[PDB]
């Protein structure tokens, strides 16, 4: 039996006002490509973040 | 014996020893430290027999 | 409390050997030539004398009744 | 110049001489106990609060100052007569001085007119005293006098006296007082214990604990697992957990950012930060410092009506309740809340991980109560009694309107009696108190054997309840070393908690930590109160027994010149220890009693500070005005605790420092006298306990106990329910160095013996022994034993009463079938008149409304002739005596004999000389014992003790017993025999008893110390 | 010991046979060893009696 | 006929509920406080004595407020009443004594729980010092 | 991951969002003042927590006696040879086995790892 604790390293709370913003550097490669299918983009997205 | 331990020491001290899979690094260094110096009693009790 | 009167392994006398071996003891003498002195080759005998303690000494502090 | 290694084995042995010879081996007993009566007794009565009565006749009493004198008996004619040590045993009372106390009243009629009267040296009780003491009749004399006293000058004291029974206050550990420890108990519905128990200087009001607690993030909830964890801390008068921020809160500190200033110093690390932040969310809706106070006071033992009534109750228990070692009064919000905050701090690190959690048997987080600090809590007990039957007794006669006189307010039983009668009974506190008793305190002295007392004497008991409980007090832990003697130990289900100090290991006395305190207002420390909390992140924090000084700037230059002050016995005493923790940047300063330390050797720059010269005058320390203390003085040693113990480098030996061809540590600040002082009183006896098993050196200590001999020289005079003494109790042929601080030599309890180690007969198991008959004749293990009977004629009714006479068969009409004519005249038997089987030995009858028999019989059915027959009259005044039956034990083949180390062997058969196996030189063997036993139940040191017997009675030598003396080996021995003709293995060929012809095997045979032990078959069987 | 010490004589290998002698620091360590077997003997006849 | 190990007891204890041995001596202290002022009567007979001796030697709480809260405790628990009692005045020092002494326990409660419920009455209990 | 204290009364300043200027502002409760965060992070948490122990080394222990000392490794900064060195203390790192170095230096405090 695994835990996420045992396969996770780090995680944060960000903050991004729109959902485009995505103000990690580092994930905004990946992320554009994959959002741009509107998946539960139909309205409005919290600002909030759990990576 | 001993000098075998300090070898053991020695690459656990430049992290050149790698723990096993089943088991940590600490764990594992305790291990096999343990099996020099248990080997050296039952080596040297053995001759001691004879 | 006080010497015995013989060696309890053979039997030698060795109370009468107490009185000179304190005696030789402030002589100078070694604590080994000592006993040599008085005769006693034996190791069990020596013991009687090299290693023994005269508790009497301090219970003749005490005053009597 | 500096001390050769080829010379310092005798140098190391001469200091660790003077240190005996000046402190002793009771310097701990009588250490305490002469500060319980020189200060802790002033200060109880000094510190007692004001009496005050009302019912306008106000009557203010307060107790002005103790004086106490020498103990003195007082008879029915009440003259002040001395009392001496021995006659209270004889009598069978207590051995205790007279209490007096000055006691001033103001007495105030509402006629302003204001008018006391005084009262000197008021007969407010009696104090017992420790033998040996300052106030005790034996101090400073010589030992010419003792004698004339009837006392052992040998015997050490350190003890009390009541009703005729030696007891020794056995020290009790406890957890230390004004420190924090973070412990991980998985059982508790929270992760980590913020655990720390505070309590002022000696003890002004009962010690109070608070658990700051943090809860586990195991539990779950809408609103728990978004904060997670939070730090709840539980008040000793709040039933409920409060959160820590409010505490703060109530203090004053009502801004949000003091909260985190005393609790996180570093505020540019934010792992310490979002810990606290969950916290704050409890405590946020509380703003208001009185919303604070109204909040705590909620969940109060006593919740007041009126709303009011809460805060003020919240008020009293922060300021007074709540960390009482930090500040008592109404002004210390400030020096509280640094306090409380550490706690959080310390809590943080554990919980972090950067940080190691406190170690539960770690002794520096122990501290053990001797008979000073045990008495000093007792005092107390009658002591808050007394003013209650004054007040009790002046309440009828104040409403009444008269002055009630003094005289018949205070209360002699109470104070006389309370001491007396935990001190017998050993149920410490008060029977009619409703809660459990101590038991296992103030046990009857041991006095079989002289090594014996003294072990009973430095005994130490495990902590019991839950500090015990939750520890393992029975598994042996690092901090013993050289503290308390890890061979030693009973053996049983009570096995290791029960233990003995280090011959070296004494226990701090205690002193007052004003004199450090002003210390460090002239240097650059400054206090809390001066500096911001920002200043305490880089600084190194200062404490004084759990105190929160304040921080210093530089810790370096300040320990130096502290170091220097205690080497040279300034303001700081040597007693006082300093702990310096580097990876924490604190520095502990301990000057409370109960702290376990013991000497060591200052080492600078790689070379011990002890030189030439100071070995040159101990070895002339007497009649040169030198002594041990003189070393201290000039800071060759000074005294490492626990604690700074933890931080100090040791060396065993100057050679492992003087130089190395791969240096193991370049810097060594102490070195050890000797490794050898590590053992105990019962330990240190043993000859090569490091070539012994450590079961087997456990066994010993045991069987050391048990062994019979002479336990001190006034023998004769006292009277014992049990002494047996040896007829030829002889100094071994292997001693120990220290061996002679012991005074085991003068007073050994056993014999040597030539054992030869072979199967001779089979009559030998790996439990047994043979004995040699013709050996026992000549008085091998023969000695004598003592039973004391006691019996006194009392008026306990007014119609019956006993008396002392002869029963005669016509005026008695109930009796038993037994010979009366033992009896004389006065119904006691005289001195010198044989007594066997039953037979009565005092006569003593009861005038029932013709009187019934009540005679005391021989307890057993042993052969034994009365030795001295003593009259006396009780403390009650009725007659009362005491008579002393003597016998004469032949060892036989039911008695059990042990040797110095290893299993008790029984004397399985007894064989005449001439059947015992004789060597060449005919040496028919003592004792023989199974070979069989050596491999398991047995130590090589018995071969090897074999063979330096030999060598050492061969070459007329006492032979050394150091643990570890590299001198002494064992194919040195082997070499030394072999130049006086003798194997040099010690084997010899034994020529059998019966056959003539040799025996195949030969036979290993050597002087041996052996001893006998209480456990006869005589005993067991006449029972 | 250094801080930090996993050598042999640190960590409490006894490398020294009784006939020898142990070092001082061999001696405790032996100590602590033995009063475990003391304890748990003590433990096992409670136990296995019941 | 009767054995308190099977719980086996005359039917008219059933309906009585135990006291604690610590709660009897304040039932006592009430009894005797009366006595002693509130009535001039003839002094208290030496079983009352015995029994308040008994009862303050081997109280194991303090005031009520440590008795209720360890009866509340015990209350929420299928605990049998003369366990109740039993159990508290007893006070084991681990499970494991406590089923021993008290066969009854064993059968209704496991090693843990009850464990949990021993170590809680160790939490009230108040030591002399 | 920090935490900041506003100027009116020192309080905590909680992270606030608002849906008109969608912005993420520190505000606080009690007093009514409010201001914006530029970090745009409310909080980080290592799982693994493999923070470096450089930092958390105290410089001070140069003049530990106890703690041992080798001249193999020298200072980066000094040159100087002699150089103490110890284990981690963290218990969290207690499974990692590692070395770190510290100057013998009386004022430099360097801290270094092989
Ligand atoms: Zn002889
Ligand atoms: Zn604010
Ligand atoms: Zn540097």
């Amino acid at each position: 039996h695994t835990t996420l604790r045992k396969v996770t390293a780090n995680t944060a709370i960000y903050y991004d006002p729109n959902p485009q913003s995505t103000v990690v550097a580092e994930d905004q490669e990946w992320v554009n490509v994959y959002y741009e299918m509107p998946d539960f983009d139909v309205a409005r997205i919290s600002p909030w973040l759990l990576r | 014996a001993k000098q075998d331990v300090i070898e053991v020491i020695e690459k656990a001290h430049n992290n050149e020893l790698e723990p096993t899979p089943g088991n940590t690094l600490r764990q594992t260094f305790e291990n096999q430290v343990n099996r020099i110096l248990n080997d050296a009693r039952d080596k040297t009790g053995s001759s001691a027999q004879k | 409390m006080i010497i015995p009167v013989r060696c309890f392994t053979c039997g030698k006398i060795v109370g009468n050997k107490w009185e000179a071996y304190l005696g030789l003891l402030q002589a100078e003498y070694t604590e080994g030539d000592a006993l040599d002195a008085l005769g006693l080759k034996r190791y069990c005998c020596r013991r009687m004398l090299l290693a023994h303690v005269d508790l009497i000494e301090k219970l003749l502090n005490y005053a009597p009744l | 110049d500096e001390i050769t290694p080829d010379l310092w084995q005798e140098a190391c042995w001469i200091v660790i001489s003077s240190y005996f010879d000046e402190k002793g081996l009771v310097r701990q007993q009588l250490d305490s106990f002469d500060e319980f009566i020189q200060m802790s007794v002033q200060r109880i009565v000094e510190d007692a609060p004001p009496i005050d009565l009302q019912a306008p006749p106000r009557y203010l009493l307060k107790f002005e100052q103790i004086y106490l004198s020498k103990p003195t008996h007082w008879e029915r004619d009440g003259a002040p007569s001395p009392m001496m040590p021995n006659e209270a045993r004889l009598r069978n009372l207590t051995y205790s001085a007279p209490l007096y106390v000055d006691i001033t009243k103001t007495v105030i009629k509402e006629g302003e007119e204001q008018l006391q009267t005084q009262h000197q040296k008021t007969f407010i009780g009696k104090i017992p005293i420790m033998l040996r003491s300052t106030y005790c009749l034996l101090n400073g004399l010589t030992d010419r006098d003792l004698c004339e006293l009837n006392e052992c000058p040998l015997d050490p004291g350190g003890y009390f006296i009541i009703n005729g029974s030696e007891k020794v206050l056995i020290a009790q550990e406890k957890m230390a007082t004004n420190t924090v420890y973070v412990f991980a108990k998985k059982d508790s519905k929270y992760a980590y214990t913020g655990e720390c128990r505070s309590c002022l200087e000696n003890s002004s009001r009962p010690t109070s604990t608070i658990w700051v607690s943090m809860l586990a993030r195991g539990g779950q909830g809408a609103k728990k697992s978004a904060i997670g964890q939070r730090i709840v801390a539980t008040l000793p008068y709040i039933k409920q957990e409060v959160p820590i921020i409010i505490v703060f809160r109530a203090l004053g500190f009502v801004s949000d950012r003091d909260i985190l200033e005393h609790i996180i110093y570093d505020f540019e690390d934010p792992e310490m930060m979002e810990m606290v932040k969950p916290s704050l969310d409890e405590a946020f809706v509380i703003q208001e410092q009185n919303v604070a106070l109204n909040f705590i006071g909620s969940r109060g033992a006593k919740p007041g009506v009126t709303k009011e009534k809460r805060i003020k109750y919240a008020k009293e228990v922060l300021q007074k309740e709540m960390l009482p070692h930090v500040g008592v009064s109404d002004f210390c919000e400030t020096k509280k809340a640094y306090f409380l905050g550490y706690m959080v701090h310390r809590l943080l690190l554990a919980a972090l991980g950067r940080r190691e959690l406190d170690d539960r048997d770690h002794y520096g987080n122990k501290r053990l109560d001797l008979a000073g600090p045990l008495l000093a809590f007792l005092f107390r007990g009658m002591f808050k009694n007394l003013l209650k039957e004054v007040r009790i007794y002046a309440q009828k006669f104040i409403d009444r309107g008269k002055d009630f006189n003094l005289e018949l307010a205070i209360k002699t039983r109470i104070i006389s009696d309370g001491l007396k009668y935990s001190l017998a009974t050993g149920n410490w506190g008060d029977q009619k108190k409703a809660h459990q008793a101590r038991a296992g305190v103030s046990q009857v002295l041991n006095r079989l054997t002289f090594a014996s007392t003294l072990s009973h004497l430095r005994r130490l008991n495990s902590p019991i309840g839950r500090d015990g409980k939750l520890a393992k007090p029975r598994q042996l832990h690092n901090t013993l070393w050289g503290m308390v003697c890890p061979a030693e130990t009973p053996e049983g289900h009570a096995v290791g908690l029960v233990k003995n100090l280090a011959l070296m290991a004494y226990i701090s006395v205690g002193s007052q930590p004003s004199p450090i305190l002003e210390f460090l207002e002239e240097w650059s420390m400054e206090n809390l109160e001066e500096i911001s909390p920002a200043a305490i992140a880089d600084a190194t924090k200062i404490f004084v027994n759990g105190c929160w000084v304040g921080i210093h700037k530089d810790p370096e230059q300040l320990m130096n010149t502290l170091r220097k002050l205690r080497r040279q016995m300034d303001i700081i005493v040597s007693e006082v220890s300093m702990i310096r923790d580097i990876r924490e940047r604190e520095i502990r300063i301990y000057t409370d009693a109960g702290r376990i330390c013991r000497p060591l050797l200052i080492v600078e720059k790689q070379k011990l500070l002890l030189k030439k010269r100071h070995i040159d005058q101990l070895k002339e320390r007497e009649y040169n005005n030198y002594s041990w203390q003189d070393l201290v003085a000039s800071g060759v040693v000074e005294y490492i605790d626990t604690l700074e113990e933890e931080t100090v480098m040791l060396a065993m030996t100057p050679d492992d420092l003087q130089e190395k061809e791969v240096a193991y540590c370049s810097t060594y600040t102490h070195c050890e006298i000797h490794p050898s002082m590590i053992l105990g009183v019962c330990a240190s006896i043993i000859p090569f306990p490091d070539h012994n098993q450590s079961p087997r050196n456990t066994y010993q200590s045991a069987m050391g106990k048990q062994a019979m001999g002479v336990y001190i020289t006034n023998f004769h005079v006292r009277m014992d329910t049990l002494a047996h003494v040896l007829y030829y109790p002889q100094k071994p042929l292997v001693t120990t160095r220290s061996m002679e601080y012991l005074r085991f030599r003068e007073l050994p309890a056993g014999i040597n013996s030539i054992v030869a180690i072979a199967s001779y007969t089979g009559y030998n198991q790996e439990d047994s022994v043979i004995m040699n008959r013709s050996a026992v004749d000549r008085g091998f293990f023969r000695s004598v034993f003592y039973r004391s009977y006691k019996e006194q004629e009392s008026k306990k009714g007014f119609d019956q009463e006993e008396v002392f006479e002869k029963p005669t068969r016509e005026t008695c009409q109930g009796m038993r079938h037994a010979i009366y004519d033992k009896l004389d005249d006065d119904g006691l038997i005289a001195p010198g008149v044989r007594v066997s089987g039953d037979d009565v030995i005092i006569g003593k009858t009861v005038t029932l409304p013709t009187k019934r028999d009540c005679s005391t019989f021989l307890r057993t059915s042993e052969t034994g002739i009365v030795d001295q027959v003593m009259v006396t009259l009780n403390q009650e005044g009725y007659k009362f005596c005491k008579i002393r039956v003597r016998s004469v034990r032949i060892p036989q083949i039911g008695d059990k004999f042990a040797s110095r180390h290893g299993q008790k062997g029984t004397c399985g058969i007894q064989y005449r000389q001439e059947d015992m196996p004789f060597t060449c030189e005919g040496i028919t063997p003592d004792i023989i014992i199974n070979p069989h036993a050596i491999p398991s139940r047995m130590t090589i040191g018995h071969l090897i003790e074999c063979l330096q017997g030999k060598v050492s009675a061969n070459k007329g030598e006492i032979g050394d017993a150091t643990p570890f003396n590299d001198a002494v080996n064992v194919q040195k021995i082997s070499n030394l025999l072999s130049d006086y003709g003798y194997h040099l293995r010690g084997n010899e060929v034994l020529y059998n008893g019966f056959t003539g012809r040799k025996i195949t095997s030969q036979i290993f045979i050597g002087p041996t110390y052996y001893q006998r032990l209480k456990h006869m078959v005589d005993d067991k069987i006449h029972s | 010991f250094i801080k930090d010490d996993y050598g042999p004589e640190s960590r409490g290998f006894v490398e020294n046979s009784y006939l020898a002698g142990l070092t001082p620091t061999e001696f405790f360590f032996h100590a602590m060893g033995g009063r475990e077997g003391l304890i748990d003997t003590a433990v096992k006849t409670a136990e296995t009696g019941y | 006929e009767e054995d308190a190990s099977q719980l086996i007891f005359p039917k008219e204890f059933e309906t009585a509920e135990t006291l604690l041995n610590s709660e009897v001596h304040m039932l006592l202290e009430h009894r005797k406080q009366q006595n002693e002022s509130a009535e001039d009567e003839q002094e208290l007979s030496e079983v009352f004595m015995k029994t308040l001796n008994y009862t303050a030697r081997f109280s194991r709480f303090k005031n009520r407020e440590t008795i209720a809260s360890v009866r509340s405790l015990l209350l929420q628990k299928k605990l049998h009443k003369f366990e109740l009692a039993c159990l508290a005045n007893l006070c084991p020092e681990t499970a494991e004594e406590s089923k021993a002494l008290i066969p009854s326990l064993e059968g209704r409660f496991e090693d843990e729980e009850l464990q949990q419920i021993l170590d809680d009455i160790q939490t009230k209990r108040s030591f002399q010092y | 991951v920090g935490i900041r204290f506003c100027q009116e009364c020192n309080n905590m300043l909680y992270p606030k969002e608002d849906k008109e200027n969608r912005i993420l502002l520190y505000a606080c409760r009690n007093c009514d003042y409010q201001q914006e965060a530029d970090n745009s992070c409310i909080y980080v948490n290592k799982i693994t927590h493999e923070v470096d122990e450089l930092t958390q080394i105290i410089a001070d222990v140069s003049q530990d006696p106890t703690l041992p000392r080798t001249e193999d490794h020298p200072c980066q900064k000094c040159g100087h040879k002699e150089a103490v060195f110890f284990q981690s203390h963290s218990a969290r790192a207690e499974d990692a086995m590692r070395l770190y170095y510290v100057c013998t230096a009386p004022h430099c405090g360097h801290r270094w790892t092989e």
